[PDB]
DNA sequence: TTTTTT
């Protein structure tokens, strides 16, 4: 059996199919010597494509459900496969993307074993499988099963580093993943030990392959700034800021990193498939005003532990950078992203998380360029501020205050660029009619006069 | 009023619970700390 | 068929709904545990009474397919039940659109 | 193998 099921659960179609394929395989291999068993397999695979798929899927399922038979079934699979195990890797990705949370513990163990084998065999697309595997490591989650997966994948990538170096995308993705996971690993000796392994791994790749990591874009800076106080990263920050060419001759300054947007694949990789499915549903199908139970369900599953705080930032970046609703959803009654953002902000119980969340919300404002960047990345912050003004003025005020203060403080040598970015943001918000007028926001009577003076002093053209 | 003591407390609490880089601000609006690049 | 089409006396009810709430459990008679769950689709909500095991396995957010359900009136309230030859099956979670009102289990 | 159940 592949999946955990209760008497309430409907039968799983995928599990049932794999179980039949396993049945086909043992029907042709049981009660006979391994000569006769291998002959039957090789003879049946010749019948055509679906028979070939049945055998490969059956050996795959044997590997997952029968550890005692696993080594042999893998040898056989490598022999009978006439497509470089392409159909097995597809099913692996499907299982990871759709079934992981229900996947039995022994099957999880076996699947980690199998991936390590596929990597050692240099199977085509094994790097894709590794990236799919990492996506199942949940951020903001230090439970035993999740820690287990984090360390198991790290070990595969560590002992097969030379193989990792063959894939630019895998390098970038593994660094993004573990830079983020490092945040959650503290508070126990086990976690501190894991964190040290993760730090060494990330630094090693960053220093040896900085140009590949640059593919990530500006969110790499956000990840690095969240781990800045770890001594190894404190050292790396000295290089990024004061001696960037030590990392690569083509990296002349952090500005070039800050001025490149992060592509969706990196923002998405830090939501599990389930988190992402639930968030995408809320922002495309749920009507504004009807979002309360969905939020409570989501919160109860992902946002209730003290360790879950770090997840808010991934969610916020995802909402800003990945979820770009079509004009139909925008011009409808569907739950808007600003409302999702507003909710996520109030779930921030600690000052560190709230502070990081604000930076996350504003991150694409800092170096905004209408040619490079999308207005959909900067839209949520200005709409949160606008729509919160009457219901919760404290929200509008803290975000407006944050906005002015981050400008000279984020990175002082680039203050002029950051000001230009926020200005370009506000201006583009106006000229694309997201918010037609800034004066009713910036000079609202409800705002503290001190804050209103700050705004008028810093942004005269909008008051 | 005790703005400087509140700033230092907030920064010390952040350092105990986070690896991020923060600086203090005399914010009246819940921005006693700001996450910024290392200095 | 939808939640709004449910009338007392109807049987062979096949429908899909999402679970909103699961009320408190009651004991008795034969040590049987029963709880009322609030379930809904886009037309509105209704109470379903669930016995014993499924009762303990059911969670708010569960998308559930009922086959061969029936409806009757219990304590003044139109109530959904699992009938003979039927069952409750969870086919998913979270991702269903529903309306909380009208509540068809109102007196 | 509940089940026009309590």
């Amino acid at each position: 059996r592949l999946l955990l099921s209760t008497s309430l659960d409907a039968k799983d179609e995928l599990e049932e199919r794999l179980e039949r394929c396993m049945s086909i395989v043992t029907s042709m291999t049981a009660g006979v010597s391994e000569r006769e068993a291998n002959d039957a397999l090789n003879a049946y695979v010749c019948k055509g494509l679906p028979q070939h798929e049945e055998i490969c899927l059956g050996l795959f399922t044997l590997i997952l459900t029968e550890p005692a038979q696993a080594q042999k079934c893998y040898r056989d699979l490598a022999l009978v496969s006439r497509d470089g195990m392409n159909i097995v890797l597809n099913k692996i990705n499907q299982i990871l993307m759709e079934k992981y949370l229900k996947l039995q513990d022994t099957c999880r163990t076996q699947l980690v074993w199998l991936v390590r084998e596929l990597v050692k065999s240099g199977v085509l697309g094994a790097d894709g499988v590794c990236m799919t595997f990492m996506k199942q490591i949940a951020g903001g989650d230090v439970t035993a099963k999740n820690i287990w997966l984090a360390e198991s994948v790290l070990d595969i990538l560590t002992e097969q580093r030379e193989w990792v170096l063959k894939s630019s995308i895998l390098i970038a993705m593994a660094v993004y993943t573990y830079l983020r996971l490092i945040v959650d690993h503290h508070g126990t000796a086990q976690l501190q030990a894991l964190r040290q392994k993760e730090v060494d791994f990330c630094i090693s790749l960053l220093r040896e392959r900085f140009m590949e990591c640059l593919m990530i874009g500006r969110d790499l800076v956000r990840l690095l700034q969240n781990v800045a106080r770890i001594p190894e990263f404190e050292l790396l920050w000295k290089d990024i800021i004061h001696n960037p060419q030590a990392l690569s001759p083509q990296f002349t300054g952090i500005l070039q990193l800050l001025q490149s947007r992060t592509s969706r694949k990196f923002l998405a990789c830090r939501l599990t498939p389930d988190m992402e499915t639930k968030l995408l549903f809320m922002t495309s199908r749920v009507r504004f005003g009807q979002q309360k139970r969905y939020q409570d369900w989501f919160q109860r599953q992902y946002l209730s532990t003290p360790d879950s705080q770090s997840l808010r930032c991934d969610l916020i970046r995802y909402i800003c950078g990945v979820v770009h609703p079509s004009n139909e959803v925008l011009s409808s009654d569907i739950l808007p992203r600003w409302a999702i953002i507003g909710w996520l902000l109030t779930t921030c119980t600690s000052n560190v998380a709230a502070s990081n969340a604000k930076l996350a919300l504003f991150y694409d404002w800092l170096f905004f360029s209408p040619d490079k960047d999308s207005i959909m990345n900067i839209e949520p912050a200005i709409l949160v501020m606008h729509h919160s003004m009457k219901p919760h003025p404290a929200i509008t005020a803290t975000l407006l205050d944050f906005m002015c203060r981050i400008i000279p403080n984020f990175y002082p040598p680039l203050e002029g660029h950051v000001r230009q970015g926020v200005f370009s943001s506000l201006n583009h918000i106006v000229e694309k009619r997201v918010l037609a007028h800034l004066a009713p926001l910036f000079d609202n009577p409800k705002l503290d006069k001190e804050l209103r003076a700050m705004l008028r002093e810093k942004f005269p053209e909008f008051c | 009023q005790h703005i400087a003591a509140q700033q230092k407390a907030a920064l010390q609490h952040a350092h105990a619970h986070s690896s991020g880089y923060f600086i203090t601000q005399d914010s009246a609006f819940g921005n006693l700390i700001l996450p910024v690049l290392p200095r | 068929t939808f939640v709004k089409d449910i009338k007392p006396g109807l049987k062979n009810l096949n429908l899909i709904f999402i679970v909103l709430e699961t009320g408190r459990v009651t004991k008795t008679k034969d040590g049987h545990e029963v709880r009322t769950c609030k379930v809904a689709d886009k037309t509105g909500s209704i109470n379903i009474s669930v016995w014993d095991d499924v009762g303990n396995l059911i969670q708010p957010g569960d998308i559930i397919r009922l086959t061969k359900g029936y409806a009757s009136v219990f304590k003044g309230c139109l109530t959904l039940y699992t009938g003979r030859g039927g069952d409750l099956q969870k086919i998913g979670e979270f991702c269903m659109v529903y309306s909380e009102v009208p509540n068809f289990s109102e007196p």
